[PDB]
C-alpha cells in the first residue's frame, strides 16, 4: 500500500507528462551472435537466481557445504564461459 | 613458463588476476586460523528459543538461572 | 523406486525432502507437521492397500488440516447466517466485532 | 498403398537432404560524413 | 489584470520565449558555410551560449541551417528532411550559395537558392557567411520568434 | 503526511534533475573552452526548464508504427527510474523493503525493455538496429552489475539498502572491495547510456531516433534522473556517507557531496573519452569484467568464512 | 487460496490450450509454454507459502531454472528454423510427412 | 570563469538534500517524535502491534514504570 | 484490502487468455511482463519475498527480455490483433461469468496466509531457497548440471 500510494503517483506523473505533450501543440537476424549472447544472458541470469540466497546460506550452520557448493557453482559457470571463449563464440 | 606468466601479465592482465582470485578463494578458507569460527559464530547464534529440558536428575543441565557455570560458553565468541 | 542406488549407496539426496513433516530449515515446522506423523507413522509396515482403508482417520484429518475445507463450509454457513439475521436485526454485531478492544 | 492425393508424395531423398544484408544508405544529414555522403551498405547485422 | 486579451499576451511570449530561448539546429552541412558554422559552435563565438545545442537530429530540431550549394541530387532530401522535422519549425539559409546560387547560380547541377525547396526564414549573406553573422542571423530569428502572436490570432480568431 | 513525503522525494528529485543537465552543459563547455549557456535567465539557471516547453509544445508526430509499444515506452522508462528512488535510504527511506538491492536491480531490468520497444515501434531500420544492440550491452552489463552486487551483499549480510549505514559506520566499502567498485562505476556508465558506452543514439542518427518532443522528453528525464539514481548508488554501497543517529541530514549532506562530485565525475568522463566499439563494449564485459567479478565473488563468499567475519543478518 | 489456485490452474489450460493450438508463428509457441511455466512456479511458490513449508522452497525455483534452459533450447531450435527457411512459420515444418 | 558551473549545482545539491531530510522528519513527525520503528521480522511487528494494543491506539505512545 | 488476490489472479488469467489468443509475438511478450509483473505481486501478496522478486528479477527481465530479443531478430514479421484484443475483452466478462456462478453458490481474506508465526526472526522465503547449500544440496547440483549442460548444447544447436 504504502508503496502502491508512491508507485501510482510515478505512473500518473508519467502520464500526464505523455498527455501533456499529445494534447499542448495543438528485417536481418545475421547476428545469431545476438541471440547467443542472449542465451548466455538467461544462463548466467538463471546462475545468478542460484547465487541470490547466498547472503540468507552464509548463516547457515554447515558453512562448509555453503562454500563447497557455491565455489562448485561459480567454477562450473564460469568453465561454461570458458568454452564460450575456445571455440568462435563470444567473439561476435 | 615464466614467459607464460610474464606477457599474460603484461598482455591479458585480467584472467592472471581473474584466477589468481579464483584459487586464493579457495585456499584460505582451508588454510586459516579462523574458518572455524564461523560454522561456531552462525551457530551459536541463538535465533529459536532454547527449550528447557525435564529434570529427571544427574545432569549438566545449567538448573535454574542460566547463569549458573554450566554448560555452553561463548567467551571464545567474545574477546575472539 | 526403480532402481534403488540411493538406499543401496546408503545416501539420501532425494528422500530427507518429500513431505511437510521433513526436516524444515531452522526448525519451523510447517502447518499440519502433527499430522502427517499421525499418519506416516501409521501407514509404516502396513503397505498401501492397506495404508488406505484403516488409517482413514488419520488421513481424513491431514486432508482437514491442510485444504482445510470443512472449516470454510462452517465458517462460510455461519457468515450466511449473520447475514440473513442481520439483514433483518436479528443479529447485530458486539463491540468485539465492532472494532473494540485492548488485549494486552 | 498409395490413394488419391497419397501418391503426390514422392520418395523422401536418399541422402537426408533437401533441395541484400538489410542494405541500408549511410545518411547525407548524417552528422558523420561531410554532409554529402550517401553510402550505400548492404550489411548482414 | 483580467480581460483575457492581456492573458493571452502574457501567455504567448512565454510560449515565444522558450522557442527563442532554445532553438536546438540541425546542420546539413553542405559545401563550406559548414566551416564557418563549427566556428559558431567553437568557443570564440559559443552557439551553447545562446541556447543554440552544438547538435541535434531532424526529429528533435527546430531550425534547420542550410550551408552550402543545394546540388539537384541533394534538393529531394533537403525537402524530406525539412519535412521530417517538428510542427514549430523554422530554416536558416546561409551562404550565397544556398541563399541564391553563389558562384555556382547559372550552373546545370545547382538550385538557385534553398527557398525554391524549402521555405527560408533568414537569409545570411556572405560567400563563407561570417559566424558572427551567421551569429546575428540567429540572433534575428529570435526576434522573429519573439514578436510572432500565434493564441492572440487564435482568441482573436 | 506521507503524501507529502512523496512531494518531496519526487519534485525535489525532478528539479535537481533539471538542474543536472545545465551542469552538464557548463561544466563540459569550461572543460572545452566556453562559458556554456548563461544568457537565459542568471547564470542560465531558467535553461532547462526553456526547452522543457519548447520539447512539450513542439508536434510529437506519430510516424506514418505502433501507437502503444511507441506511448508506453517513454512512460515505462520515467516510471521506473522515479520509481527506484522510492527506496533509496537516504537518512532513513521512505519505503523501507527488506529485499531492497534486489528491487533496484529488478527495476532497473525492466527499462531494457523500453529501449526494445521504442526500438520496435519506430518502425525504421535505424531504430531496430540501435535497439538490439543496445538492448544486447545493457543485458550484458547487467549481468556483472548483479553479481558485483551480490559479492557487496555478502559482506552485508542482507539486501536491505539500509544495512550498509550500519555496516559502513567505521569505513566506507571502497576500502575493501575497491576493485569492483570501479567495476560497479564502469557498469554504471553502461546502464545509463553515458558516453564511453554509448554506441546507442551516437552521433548516427537509436531509440529516440523517431521520438521528439514529449516523448523525447521523458526518456529523457528518465536517463538523467537514472544518471542521479545510479551515482546514488554508488554513494550509499561502496561510499558510504558518515551517519550520526543524533543528527540524520549530515548523511545526506554528505550523500549530496559524493553523489554530486559522482556524478560530475560521468560529466567528466564523457567529454573525456572517445565512444567504444559495439563489440569492443561487450569484448569488456564478458572478457575484461565478467572473469575478474566472478573470481572476486568467489573471493567475497570465502573472505567472511576463513576471516571469520560472516555478516550478522538483519 | 482456493479461488486464486483456480484461476492459476485454469491459466494453465488456457496456456495449454494455446500450445496445443498452434497458428502461424512458433515463437508465439514457445511464448506461450512460458506462461505455463510461469503459472506452475506461481502455484508452487504459493502452496509452498501457505503451507509454510519452507524444506521446498528450493523446487520454486529448480523449476524455473531448467524451465529457462529448455527454453533456451527451444528458441536456438527457432533460430536455426528461420536460418533455414527464414520465415519461422509451424507451416514449413512438413517435409517429414 | 569555473565560478560559474556553482550556481547550477547549488539548486541540484538544494533538490537533493531536501528529500533526505524531509523523509527523515516527516516520519519523527508522524512517528510522535520517535524514528519510526523498522518491523523487518515478525518479532518486531507483534512488539509494534503489542505496544499498540498496549495503549491509545498508536505505537508511538509509549507507557512506562508507571502503569 | 480484501480479495485483493482475486482481482489480481483474475489479472494472471487475463494475461494468460492474451497469451493464448497467439498475439503477434512480441506484442504478447508484453502480455507475458504483465502476468509475470502481476504473478511477482501474488507471490509478494502471500508474504512471498524472493521467490516474488524473483521472477520479476528472472522470468521477467532475463527471460523474458531475451524472449522478445530474439522475436525482433527472427519471427519479427507481419501480415487481427485488434479483433483478439476484441475478442479478449469478450472472454474477460466472461470470466466474470465464471466468478459469477462460482459465488452464485459456494470470501477472501478469511484467510490469505494461513499460521502468522507471529513471534519469528528466522520465517521468511529465501531460508528455505538457502536449503540448496544445507539438506537439499541435489537440487543446486542438478540445476548446476543444466545449467553446465546448456552452454554444451546450444553451441552446437546454433553451428
Ligand atoms: C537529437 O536530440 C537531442 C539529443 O539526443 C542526442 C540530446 O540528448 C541533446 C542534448 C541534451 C541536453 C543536455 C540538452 C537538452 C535538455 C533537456 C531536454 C532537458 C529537459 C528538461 C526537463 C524536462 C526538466 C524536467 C522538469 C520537471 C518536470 C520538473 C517538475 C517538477 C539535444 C539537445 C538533442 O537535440
Ligand atoms: C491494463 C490492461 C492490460 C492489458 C494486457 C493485455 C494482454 C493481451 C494483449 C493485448 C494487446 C494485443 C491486442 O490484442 O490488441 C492489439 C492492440 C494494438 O494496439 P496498437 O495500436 O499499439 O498496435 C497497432 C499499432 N498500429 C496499428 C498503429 C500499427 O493493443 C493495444 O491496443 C495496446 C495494448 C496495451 C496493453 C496494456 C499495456 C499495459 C502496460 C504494460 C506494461
Ligand atoms: C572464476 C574463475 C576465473 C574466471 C573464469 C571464467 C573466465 C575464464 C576465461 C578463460 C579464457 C581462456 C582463454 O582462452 O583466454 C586466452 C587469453 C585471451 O585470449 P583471447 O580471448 O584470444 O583474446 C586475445 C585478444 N585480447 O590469452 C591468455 O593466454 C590468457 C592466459 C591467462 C592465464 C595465465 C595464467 C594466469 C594465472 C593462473 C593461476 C592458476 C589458474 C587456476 C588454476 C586452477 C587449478 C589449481
Ligand atoms: C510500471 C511497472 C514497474 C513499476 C516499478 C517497479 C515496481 C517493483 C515492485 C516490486 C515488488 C514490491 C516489493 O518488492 O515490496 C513491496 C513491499 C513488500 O516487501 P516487504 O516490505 O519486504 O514486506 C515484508 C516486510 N515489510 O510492500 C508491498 O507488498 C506493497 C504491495 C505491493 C506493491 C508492489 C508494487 C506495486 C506497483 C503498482 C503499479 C504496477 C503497475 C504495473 C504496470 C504494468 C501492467 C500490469
Ligand atoms: C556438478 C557437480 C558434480 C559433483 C557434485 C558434488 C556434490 C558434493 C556434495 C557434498 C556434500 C557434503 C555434505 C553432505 C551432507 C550429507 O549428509 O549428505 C549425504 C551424502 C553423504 O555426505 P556425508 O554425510 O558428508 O558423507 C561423509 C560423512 N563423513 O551426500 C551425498 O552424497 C549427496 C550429495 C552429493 C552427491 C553427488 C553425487 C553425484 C556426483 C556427480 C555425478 C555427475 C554430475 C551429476 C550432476
Ligand atoms: C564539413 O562536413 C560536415 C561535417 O562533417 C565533417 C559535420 O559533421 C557537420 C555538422 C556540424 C555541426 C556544426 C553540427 C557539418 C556542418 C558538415 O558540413
Ligand atoms: S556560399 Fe561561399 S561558402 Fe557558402 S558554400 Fe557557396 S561558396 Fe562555399
Amino acid at each position: 500500500m504504502n508503496l502502491y500510494t508512491v508507485i501510482f503517483i510515478n505512473i500518473l506523473l508519467s502520464l500526464t507528462l505523455i498527455l501533456v505533450a499529445f494534447w499542448l501543440p495543438q528485417r536481418l537476424p545475421f547476428s545469431m551472435k545476438f541471440f547467443l549472447v542472449a542465451i548466455t544472458f538467461l544462463l548466467f541470469d538463471l546462475e545468478i537466481a542460484l547465487l541470490l540466497p547466498l547472503p540468507w546460506a552464509i548463516q547457515t550452520i554447515k558453512t562448509s557445504t555453503m562454500m563447497i557448493m557455491a565455489f562448485i557453482l561459480v567454477t562450473i559457470l564460469s568453465l561454461g564461459l570458458a568454452y564460450e571463449w575456445t571455440q568462435k563464440g563470444l567473439e561476435w | 613458463i615464466s614467459a607464460f606468466l610474464k606477457n599474460a601479465w603484461a598482455k591479458e592482465p585480467v584472467l592472471v588476476v581473474s584466477f589468481s582470485v579464483w584459487g586464493l578463494a579457495i585456499i584460505m578458507p582451508m588454510i586459516s586460523p579462523y574458518t572455524k569460527y564461523a560454522s561456531m559464530i552462525n551457530k551459536a547464534t541463538p535465533y529459536n528459543y532454547p527449550v528447557p529440558v525435564r529434570d529427571d536428575g544427574n545432569m549438566p543441565d545449567v538448573p535454574s538461572h542460566p547463569q549458573d557455570p554450566l554448560g555452553p560458553s561463548l567467551d571464545w565468541l567474545k574477546n575472539l | 523406486p526403480f532402481l534403488d542406488i540411493q538406499k543401496k549407496l546408503g545416501i539420501s539426496l532425494d528422500r530427507h525432502f518429500m513431505f511437510l513433516s521433513a526436516e524444515q530449515p531452522y526448525k519451523n515446522a510447517a502447518r499440519c507437521h502433527a499430522f502427517e506423523k499421525e499418519w506416516i507413522e501409521c501407514a509404516h509396515g502396513i503397505g498401501g492397500t492397506r495404508a488406505k482403508k484403516e488409517c482413514k482417520i488419520e488421513f481424513d484429518d491431514f486432508e482437514e488440516c491442510l485444504l482445510r475445507y470443512k472449516t470454510m463450509r462452517r465458517m462460510h454457513d455461519i457468515k450466511k447466517q449473520r447475514e440473513k439475521l442481520m439483514k433483518e436485526g436479528k443479529y447485530t454485531p458486539p463491540p468485539h466485532h465492532s472494532g473494540r478492544e485492548e488485549p494486552r | 498403398y498409395p490413394s488419391k492425393e497419397t501418391a503426390h508424395w514422392k520418395p523422401p531423398p536418399w541422402n537426408d537432404v533437401d533441395i541484400t544484408n538489410m542494405t541500408l544508405n549511410f545518411g547525407p544529414q548524417h552528422p558523420a560524413a561531410h554532409g554529402v555522403l550517401r553510402l550505400v551498405l548492404e550489411l548482414s547485422g | 489584470r483580467s480581460r483575457a486579451e492581456y492573458v493571452v499576451t502574457k501567455l504567448d511570449d512565454l510560449i515565444n520565449w522558450a522557442r527563442r530561448s532554445s532553438l536546438w539546429p540541425m546542420t546539413f552541412g553542405l559545401a563550406c558555410c559548414a566551416v564557418e558554422m563549427m566556428h559558431m559552435a567553437a568557443p570564440r563565438y559559443d552557439m551553447d551560449r545562446f541556447g543554440v545545442v552544438f547538435r541535434a537530429s531532424p526529429r528533435q530540431a527546430d531550425v534547420m541551417i542550410v550551408a552550402g550549394t543545394l546540388t539537384n541530387k541533394m534538393a529531394p532530401a533537403l525537402r524530406k528532411v525539412y519535412d521530417q522535422m517538428p510542427e514549430p519549425r523554422y530554416v536558416v539559409s546561409m551562404g550565397s550559395c544556398a541563399n541564391g546560387g553563389g558562384y555556382y547560380h547559372y550552373s546545370y547541377s545547382v538550385v538557385r537558392g534553398c527557398d525554391r525547396i524549402v521555405p527560408v526564414d533568414i537569409y545570411v549573406p556572405g560567400c563563407p557567411p561570417t559566424a558572427e553573422a551567421l551569429l546575428y542571423g540567429i540572433l534575428q530569428l529570435q526576434r522573429k520568434i519573439k514578436r510572432e502572436q500565434k493564441l492572440k490570432i487564435w482568441y482573436r480568431r | 503526511m506521507f503524501f507529502i513525503n512523496i512531494l518531496t522525494l519526487l519534485v525535489p528529485i525532478l528539479i535537481a534533475m533539471a538542474f543536472l543537465t545545465l551542469v552538464e552543459r557548463k561544466i563540459l563547455g569550461y572543460m572545452q573552452l566556453r562559458k556554456g549557456p548563461n544568457i537565459v535567465g542568471p547564470y542560465g539557471i531558467l535553461q532547462p526548464f526553456a526547452d522543457a516547453m519548447k520539447l512539450f509544445m513542439k508536434e510529437p508526430m506519430r510516424p506514418l508504427t505502433s501507437m502503444s509499444l511507441f506511448i508506453i515506452a517513454p512512460t515505462l522508462s520515467l516510471t521506473l527510474a522515479l520509481s527506484l528512488w522510492v527506496p533509496l535510504p537516504m537518512p532513513h527511506p521512505l519505503i523501507n523493503l527488506n529485499l531492497g538491492i534486489l528491487f533496484i536491480l529488478a527495476t532497473s531490468s525492466l527499462s531494457v525493455y523500453s529501449i526494445l520497444w521504442s526500438g520496435w515501434a519506430s518502425n525504421s531500420k535505424y531504430s531496430l538496429f540501435g535497439a538490439l544492440r543496445a538492448v544486447a550491452q545493457t543485458i550484458s552489463y547487467e549481468v556483472t552489475m548483479a553479481i558485483i552486487l551480490l559479492s557487496v551483499l555478502l559482506m552485508n549480510g542482507s539486501y536491505s539498502l539500509q544495512t550498509l549505514i550500519t555496516t559502513q559506520e567505521h569505513m566506507w566499502l571502497l576500502l575493501p572491495a575497491w576493485p569492483m567498485a570501479m567495476m560497479w562505476f564502469i557498469s554504471t556508465l553502461a546502464e545509463t547510456n553515458r558516453a564511453p558506452f554509448d554506441l546507442t543514439e551516437g552521433e548516427s542518427e537509436g531509440f529516440n531516433v523517431e521520438y521528439a518532443a514529449g516523448p523525447f522528453a521523458l526518456f529523457f528525464m528518465a536517463e538523467y534522473t537514472n544518471i542521479i539514481l545510479m551515482n546514488a548508488l554508488t554513494t550509499i554501497i561502496f561510499l558510504g556517507p558518515l551517519y550520526y543517529i543524533n543528527l540524520p541530514e549530515l548523511y545526506s549532506t554528505n550523500f549530496m557531496m559524493e553523489a554530486l562530485l559522482l556524478s560530475s565525475t560521468f560529466l567528466w568522463i564523457r567529454a573525456s573519452y572517445p565512444r567504444f566499439r559495439y563489440d569492443q563494449l561487450m569484448h569488456l564485459l564478458w572478457k575484461n569484467f565478467l572473469p575478474l567479478t566472478l573470481a572476486l565473488c568467489m573471493w567475497h563468499i570465502s573472505l567472511p568464512i576463513f576471516t571469520a567475519g560472516v555478516p550478522p543478518y538483519m | 487460496m482456493p479461488s486464486t489456485f483456480f484461476n492459476l490452474t485454469m491459466a494453465f489450460s488456457l496456456s495449454l490450450l494455446g500450445t496445443l493450438m498452434f497458428r502461424s508463428h512458433l515463437m508465439s509457441t514457445l511464448l506461450c509454454l512460458e506462461g505455463m511455466v510461469l503459472s506452475l512456479f506461481i502455484m508452487t511458490s504459493v502452496t509452498s507459502l501457505n503451507s509454510n513449508s519452507m524444506s521446498s522452497m528450493p523446487i520454486p525455483i529448480t523449476i524455473l531454472v531448467f524451465a529457462a534452459c529448455e527454453a533456451a533450447v527451444g528458441l536456438a531450435l527457432l533460430v536455426k528454423v528461420s536460418n533455414t527457411y527464414g520465415t519461422d512459420y509451424v507451416q514449413n515444418l512438413n517435409l517429414l510427412q | 570563469m569555473w565560478f560559474e558551473i556553482l550556481p547550477g549545482l547549488a539548486i541540484m545539491g538544494v533538490c537533493l538534500v531536501i528529500p533526505g531530510v524531509s523523509t527523515a522528519y516527516i516520519h519523527k513527525f508522524t512517528n510522535g517524535g520517535k524514528e519510526k520503528r523498522v518491523a523487518r521480522v515478525q518479532y518486531q511487528w507483534y512488539l509494534m502491534e503489542r505496544d499498540r494494543r498496549i495503549s491509545g491506539v498508536n505505537r508511538y505512545y509509549v507507557s512506562k514504570g508507571l502503569e | 484490502m480484501n480479495n485483493y488476490i482475486f482481482v489480481l489472479s483474475s489479472l494472471f488469467l487475463v494475461g494468460c487468455l492474451g497469451l493464448a489468443l497467439k498475439p503477434s509475438p512480441i506484442y504478447g511478450g508484453l502480455g507475458l511482463i504483465v502476468s509475470g509483473f502481476v504473478g511477482c505481486l501474488m507471490v509478494l501478496g502471500f508474504g512471498g519475498s524472493f521467490l516474488g522478486l524473483m521472477v520479476f528479477l528472472i522470468y521477467l527481465g532475463g527471460m523474458l527480455v531475451v524472449f522478445g530479443y530474439t522475436t525482433a531478430m527472427a519471427t519479427e514479421e507481419y501480415p487481427s490483433n485488434w479483433l483478439i484484443l476484441g475478442f479478449l475483452v469478450l472472454g474477460v466478462i466472461m470470466e466474470v461469468f465464471l466468478i459469477c456462478v462460482l459465488n452464485y453458490y459456494d470470501g477472501l481474506g478469511d484467510w490469505l496466509m494461513y499460521e502468522v508465526d507471529d513471534v519469528g526472526v528466522m520465517l521468511e522465503g529465501g531460508i528455505g531457497v538457502a536449503a540448496m547449500y544445507s539438506c537439499a544440496t541435489w537440487m543446486m547440483v542438478v540445476a548446476g548440471w543444466s545449467l553446465f549442460a546448456g552452454i554444451f548444447i546450444i553451441i552446437e544447436i546454433t553451428r
